[PDB]
């Protein structure tokens, strides 16, 4: 616990036990390098807060908001392991809020897609889930038994510790009840709803024309053309700001994702416009913290320990 | 009135008008949806003659509303016999209702339904009124804005309506509200949806058209028929005027009825509404400003002895709507809603809607970076005796018990320290700040606002000329 | 191949167009005992003597019977016309216009009258 909290004192944010459980886990399976025990057998990476764990970080400015953000990971996903740094694949934590645990492991191909695929609700079975579903995708039979005794070890370390390794748990199928909209990355809006059901409400537009919209904005071949092609931009944002008058704030916040998930620079300042805001309005400042300092510097490389 | 020909007629756009004979003017529009068995569909007929040779021919178009479809030109050389016979048949075939009398119109489920439609120069005036009345008496750009209330948003497809049509659409509406109030969402709920589907035309792609479900939509769907009847009073109100005018605007300034006086920029009044305008922008509606370009002063005839100057309170606050309908408030006032509209649409009711925040009324200006010009009205409103809500409840109204209005106690909100005084009419300066309200049972109001019901209470004073500008886009 | 005579709306006023083996004016059937299908199409280009300005003209239906029809308008380009009609052909029958003369009846698909 002693080396625990001088890590969440760096992020801002509380990481669950079995972050901690599984450090203790890969300590036994690599005295020498616990964060990269996985390196050599799945070609996976233990990063991030890990790092800390590491004592990595004891090399140095400092921005753990994007300490292995990757491009499109939301500020609700903390980036936790490094996989494939062809495709980008890496898993992490997703959390809602700065002041909740993560409600699961989410997995992205930064170089690929912007979807955030669930992957457990912990590490153990974002991990399992990967090395099985590469199990069969190595084309050898003699270079599996490693992975066989890594994977008995995470099985029986699971059961001792009480984790269900289903790829999606009780409390996720919970959460997907409290999940308002997917907003193209898939993995749900948390936002308040009371009984009047005043919180949220949905966009003007429809998810396939709002992912149209911003193809014919992005394509457009002038200024000029983008400024005449932008008014509906502009008019929902409007709309947005008759929302959040009158506390529907998802609104907003889910409006301005869309174009976070877009990736084009030309709606990095309407995104920082909307989504902080956003966060200011939930009460959720890390996140406006975050979004800010990831559009003002949104790298393809992100590691920064270089 | 004027009785235009579809244009895309091409092959008689030109030669050939539609056919008319006193009321009975042979052109209609049917729509039909049913989301049970997910059916919405129009059907356009329309009898046309040429204007030069006499030949007579039936236009029928039909498809998915929204989407072009399938014509048929039928010639007839002549035979008005024959052409009227084929139309009033295909019309009763369609609607199970004859055509001649189609005065008694009456709908039958699984069959279409109609609907009905709209088809020496001394110009001495102020050249700044001059350029407020050319601003908004553009009809190029009422035209503009219809087509785009078309083609951008799928809104009104096929065209227009009349001021009963959408009466009607608000009947359907009410209908809605009391199925839904009952939270029951069998059968009946379903042919009230295809009721209101029926009326107003909606273009849902392929999607089964959704049941109405929340009251959400209701209120998206009053809006929407709100913006209809919006662009009617428009369209009404910028009919052209003869009779040597040397300025038409004039006369339109006429129709406007209302003295509208240009504002030195040194003069008192002037500066303190920069000052009203600027010390209450909002600090979360930072993605534009707003700059005070000209201001007008206002004097609409009538209204004078109508205020209620007996009641206390009184103060001025904003009112914004886009920059095309103002002719129409600037010639009538402003309204309560339709009464045929349903109540459970506005959560604390009807009536005349005000802020005291420049920017969160400004926010229904709709202003844009290609079109940076928006109007922002004030008027003195003598609110009386607030009625004081924490939570939505659309049944204010009857709460009033011998007050005259209702506040919505809003989280942000500028506090009566910092009154000053116009005119004797109160001038709620900002910032906003802290108001001590919240709410331990549920949500809080982001920004107060306050509502009156009687028209009376409302006199219209300046008119403000705002130039929003907006900022840095990536 | 002569022009429809049930064409009312074009009949007496225009002459069909044509360029020797590519002859802008056919008539189209498909029968198929199997699926009860029995329908056929028939295509005719008409030219104004004024102007350059054409027509498209389709029919189809149950053999026999006039079915439904369609004019598309080509008052602009000659060319427009030749581009509906070739694509129509290609899109109905799977076999191009230019390649007509070698035509390979594919199931479900029109063959013409030789």
């Amino acid at each position: 616990s002693d080396l625990r909290k001088e890590v969440e004192n760096h992020y801002k944010l509380s990481l669950p036990e079995d972050f901690y459980h599984f450090w203790k886990f890969c300590e036994e399976l690599d005295p020498e390098k616990p964060s990269d025990s996985l390196s050599a057998s799945l070609g996976l990476q233990l990063v991030g807060p890990y790092d800390i764990l590491a004592g990595k970080h004891k090399t140095k400015g400092l921005n753990f908001n994007l300490h292995w953000r990757f491009y499109y990971d939301p500020p609700e996903f903390q980036t936790i392991i490094i996989g494939d740094n062809k495709t980008q694949y890496h898993m992490g934590y997703f959390r809602d809020s700065p002041d909740e645990f993560p409600v699961y492991v989410g997995i992205n191909e930064a170089k690929k897609n912007c979807i955030i695929v669930p992957n457990g609700d912990n590490v153990f079975a974002a991990v399992k889930l990967f090395l099985t579903k590469k199990l069969k995708e190595i084309t050898d039979k003699k270079k599996i038994n490693l992975l066989k005794n890594i994977d008995e070890k995470l099985t029986e370390a699971a059961r001792e510790l009480g984790y269900s390794l289903e790829q999606r748990t009780v409390k996720m199928k919970q959460r997907d009840k409290k999940v308002v909209t997917k907003t193209f990355h898939g993995a749900g809006l948390v936002v308040p709803v009371d009984k009047n059901d005043v919180g949220y409400r949905e966009l003007p537009e429809t998810d396939a024309d709002l992912k149209r919209i911003c193809k014919t904005i992005v394509e457009a071949a002038s200024d000029e053309e983008r400024l005449k092609a932008f008014a509906p931009i502009q008019e929902m944002m409007t709309f947005v700001q008759f929302a959040n008058d009158e506390c529907d704030y998802g609104m907003g916040l889910e409006l301005g994702m869309d174009l976070f998930c877009y990736g084009s620079h030309y709606f990095h300042k309407v995104a920082g416009q909307l989504l902080p805001l956003a966060y200011n309005l939930l009460k959720r400042n890390l996140f406006a913290e975050i979004i800010e300092e990831h559009l003002a510097n949104r790298s393809q490389e992100n590691i920064d320990q270089l | 009135g004027k009785a235009p020909v579809d244009p895309e007629c091409t092959a008689k756009v030109g030669k050939a008008h539609v056919y008319c004979e006193g009321n009975d003017v042979y052109d209609v529009m049917l729509n039909q949806t049913n989301l049970q068995f997910n059916n919405n569909k129009y059907y356009l007929i329309q009898l046309l003659e040429d204007d030069a040779q006499r030949n007579f021919s039936v236009w029928m178009r039909w498809g998915r509303v929204g989407k072009m479809g399938q014509h048929s030109l039928v010639a007839c050389s002549g035979n008005l016999n024959k052409a009227k016979e084929i139309f009033q048949k295909k019309f009763l075939d369609k609607t199970k209702n004859n055509w001649e009398d189609r005065e008694k119109f009456e709908k039958v489920p699984g069959k279409y339904d109609m609907l009905q439609m709209d088809y020496k120069p001394e110009s001495q005036l102020d050249l700044r009124v001059q350029e407020l009345i050319k601003l908004i008496c553009n009809v190029q750009a009422m035209e503009e804005m219809m087509m785009e209330m078309k083609y951008n948003t799928k809104k009104a497809p096929l065209g227009k309506l009349t001021v009963a049509q959408i009466k009607a659409g608000y009947q359907s509406l009410k209908k809605i509200e009391d199925c839904i109030r009952a939270g029951q969402h069998g059968r009946a709920l379903m042919e009230a949806c295809n009721e209101f589907y029926t009326r107003i035309p909606h273009d849902f792609g392929l999607r089964t058209p959704p049941l109405i479900r929340t009251q959400k939509e209701l209120s998206e769907k009053i809006q929407l028929l709100e913006a209809l009847g919006d662009i009617e009073i428009a369209i009404k109100l910028v009919k052209t005027e003869l009779q040597s005018p040397e300025h038409p605007l004039d006369q339109h300034y006429r129709n406007l009825h209302c003295a509208l006086r240009p504002l030195d920029h040194e003069s008192y009044e002037f500066k303190v509404i920069s000052q009203y305008l600027q010390s209450t922008h909002a600090p979360t509606h930072s993605d534009y400003t707003m700059t005070l370009l000209d201001l007008f002063e206002v004097e609409k005839d009538g209204e004078k002895e109508a205020f209620r100057e007996d009641l206390h309170n009184r103060m001025l606050l904003w009112h914004g709507s886009r920059m095309s309908n103002w002719v129409g408030i600037l010639s009538h006032g402003l309204r309560i809603a339709p009464p045929e509209a349903p109540i459970t649409g506005y959560m604390f009711g009807k009536g005349i809607y005000f802020a005291d925040m420049s920017s969160k009324s400004a926010n229904y200006c709709f202003a844009s970076r290609l079109k940076n010009t928006g109007l922002l009205l004030l008027s003195e409103v003598a609110l009386g005796q607030c009625n004081e809500l924490l939570e939505a409840n659309p049944k204010a109204e009857g709460l009033l018990q011998g007050k005259h209005s209702t506040k919505g106690l809003g989280k942000m909100a500028p506090s009566s320290a910092h009154f000053v005084t116009l005119n004797g009419s109160t001038v709620p300066l900002g910032p906003a700040s802290d108001t001590g309200i919240l709410n331990p049972d549920g949500y809080t109001l982001n920004y107060n606002e306050y509502i009156v019901y009687n028209p009376n209470q409302v006199r219209m004073r300046y008119l403000l000329k705002v130039q929003f500008n907006f900022l840095q886009l990536w």
